[PDB]
RNA sequence: AUAUACCGCCAUCUUCAGCAAACCCUAAAAAGGUAUUAAAGUAAGCAAAAGAAUCAAACAUAAAAACGUUAGGUCAAGGUGUAGCCA
């Protein structure tokens, strides 16, 4: 009874990759959808120069092997979020991605904010949805900036909320606040394309594996 | 009540804090999770602030060695005729083959870049690669 | 018995002569009455649907 | 600006009824009559007599229920027969509502010489149209 | 006696378009809070609008017109605070 509800919670946070989203990405897949491809050096942010493997010729080069570190910590993470069935929202202004993305959301069975942001959407949320509204237990910035070159309202919003943040921050992005940042694109199709499909297959799996886990130890207790 | 304060801490220090105190008497279900598998960098504010006198950033210009060949290239040659392919992984351009053989010849022992200079081009030359010698 | 009927039987058992119709007896469906999706967006868990 | 039988804006506080929300011009339109008798219609009489009935009526209800009344009451008559209507308030107990009717029915038909029934509503609390 | 204590019922701007409250936000706020290919504002009230009346329909006409402004008018419609008269 109490030992299996204890199981389900408290076995997955005793492996490292207890979702194994590590065979997801490569550093080649990565190379391949143009992640490491940055704004020019007049665009840079002071805080992505850790990120940045060089400058070649103008153009900013993000090093893909600080982003597979970051960007496995952040699958796993987005993976036990959505193993504990919590509620994750992924948040963009980029208008050339807003279907892909309400798409994405959609498949994975979470929900998607592309639109104009209101203002006290997270601070005031009880006014805007009513009394009793549950708010978001993970957001996924897919992009951080909104149209105006200036930051997400949400990402200093989500922040005064205590809510973590899984954003995609490029060279000329302010990472301080993104509790897991991943350096990488967020300009090309392919390199959007490749970050939606990761959250999507990573989120199902750990949908699915609670599934699996809930009948194992369900079937224990007849059994 | 809770702690909307984000240039103090993180959502994490926050947290931990307010349960501490007593105001908080629930783990938020992402709590136990940050604690196991934290990120990098702890996510706390910090002003961005500009860089004054001779203070300068860390940024290696990426040039590689085939660079000084490639330079030389497009100077007397100009970009190859055919068109550069960005979506094959594995194209060769005409500079990139010039390079192969630069490489190549340099390899045997010689010493002048003149020398590799011209015998690349007259290697590609019967190849049959058409290496216009542009100065326009 | 019908919506018509319904109106008809109200309008005799309880005659209004008030002009305005908004402010006269009505035993309508409450579906017509009440506005059609004041219901929650989300379910006990707390997840929107 | 007209300031008859109009409760004017406060705070967004005040609880109006529906019969004190609607000013004078909503009288047939959204609010009916509290009196319904035939002396105000086209070739009849005794209208100052019916009209001054009905003050006496309404203050000697509100005295002889002193802050139980919810509502203006609806005075109806028909023949010779008043009948008045009126919301109350459950604050006294039960058999004090009993005596109350007993008398003020008996007082008033021997005071009009007509039969006089009072017809009592009883609400738990006063019922709120609007907040103003 | 006091409309310069008031209620009640009105005039005036006026068929002018505003008045008031609950929240949220700011490297502090003396204040401010808009951008639609959207950048912090949101959600409810009162007035306007709509609706109803002039017994088809429209238009028109009436009615309606908040908060304030003029210590505006009215102690003599009635009621009433304070002061005054009671052979
Ligand atoms: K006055
Ligand atoms: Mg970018
Ligand atoms: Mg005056
Ligand atoms: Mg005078
Ligand atoms: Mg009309
Ligand atoms: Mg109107
Ligand atoms: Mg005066």
């Amino acid at each position: 009874g109490d030992d299996f509800q204890s199981r389900i919670l408290d076995t997955p946070l005793q492996h490292s990759d207890f979702f194994n989203v590590k065979e997801l990405f490569s550093v080649k897949s990565l190379f391949e959808a143009r992640v490491h491809l940055g704004h020019k050096a007049g665009c840079r942010h002071r805080f992505m120069e850790p990120y940045i493997f060089g400058n070649r010729l103008g153009q900013d080069i993000i090093d893909l092997d600080q982003t597979a570190l970051n960007l496995q910590l952040a699958l796993n993470f987005t993976a036990h979020v959505a193993y504990r069935k919590g509620i994750i929202l992924f948040v963009s202004r980029n208008r050339q991605f807003s279907h892909l993305i309400e798409t994405t959301a959609q498949a994975c069975g979470e929900y998607a904010h592309t639109r104009y942001f209101k203002g006290g959407l997270l601070t005031n949320a009880q006014l805007l949805f009513g009394p009793s509204v549950r708010l978001p237990d993970l957001i996924i910035f897919l992009h951080t900036l909104n149209n105006v070159f200036e930051p997400h309202v949400a990402v200093r919003d989500a922040a005064k909320m205590n809510i973590p943040t899984v954003g995609i921050v490029d060279t000329n992005c302010n990472p301080c606040l993104i509790t897991y940042p991943i350096p990488g694109n967020d300009d090309s199709p392919q390199a959007i394309q490749l970050f939606c499909k990761l959250f999507r297959t990573t989120i199902n799996r750990a949908k699915e594996k609670r599934r699996q886990m809930e009948a194992l130890h369900r079937l224990q207790s007849p059994k | 009540a809770g702690s909307r304060l984000e240039t103090v801490g993180s959502v994490f220090s926050r947290t931990r804090d307010l349960m501490r105190a007593g105001v908080l008497k629930e783990k938020p279900l992402w709590y136990d999770i940050y604690k196991a598998f934290p990120p990098l960098r702890e996510p706390v504010f910090r002003r961005p602030r500009l860089r004054y006198g001779k203070a300068k950033a860390d940024i290696q210009d990426i040039f590689y060695q085939e660079d000084q060949i490639r330079a030389k290239f497009f100077a007397t040659y100009g970009s190859g005729q055919k068109a550069f392919d960005l979506f094959n992984p594995n194209f060769k351009s005409t500079c990139q083959r010039f390079v192969e053989k630069y490489t190549e010849l340099q390899n045997l022992g010689e010493t002048d870049e003149e020398k590799l200079f011209v015998e690349t081009g007259k290697a590609l030359l019967a190849e049959g690669i058409i290496l216009r010698r542009v100065r326009e | 018995f019908a919506e018509e009927d319904i109106d008809r039987a109200i309008a005799y058992l309880f005659p209004s002569g008030l002009f305005e119709k908004r402010a006269r007896p009505m035993m309508k469906h409450p579906e017509h009455i009440f506005p059609k999706q004041r219901a929650t967006q989300w379910g006990e868990d707390g997840r929107p649907f | 600006k007209n300031r008859a039988a109009r409760v004017r804006v406060a705070k967004g506080n005040k609880p109006v009824s529906y019969e004190e929300a609607h000013a004078p011009h909503y009288i047939a339109h959204r609010k009916g009559w509290l009196s319904l008798h035939t002396g105000n219609l086209d070739g009849e009489d005794h209208a100052a007599e019916r009209t001054l009935e009905d003050v006496f009526l309404r203050k000697f209800m509100m005295g002889t229920f002193p802050g139980c009344l919810a509502d203006q009451i609806v005075l109806k008559r028909r023949a010779n027969q008043v009948d008045i209507c009126a919301l109350v308030l459950r604050q006294l107990p039960a058999h004090k509502f009993y005596f109350l009717v007993g008398y003020s029915e008996t007082l008033l038909s021997h005071f009009y010489k007509c039969p006089v029934r009072l017809h009592l509503q009883t609400v738990p609390s006063k019922v709120v149209y609007k907040y103003i």
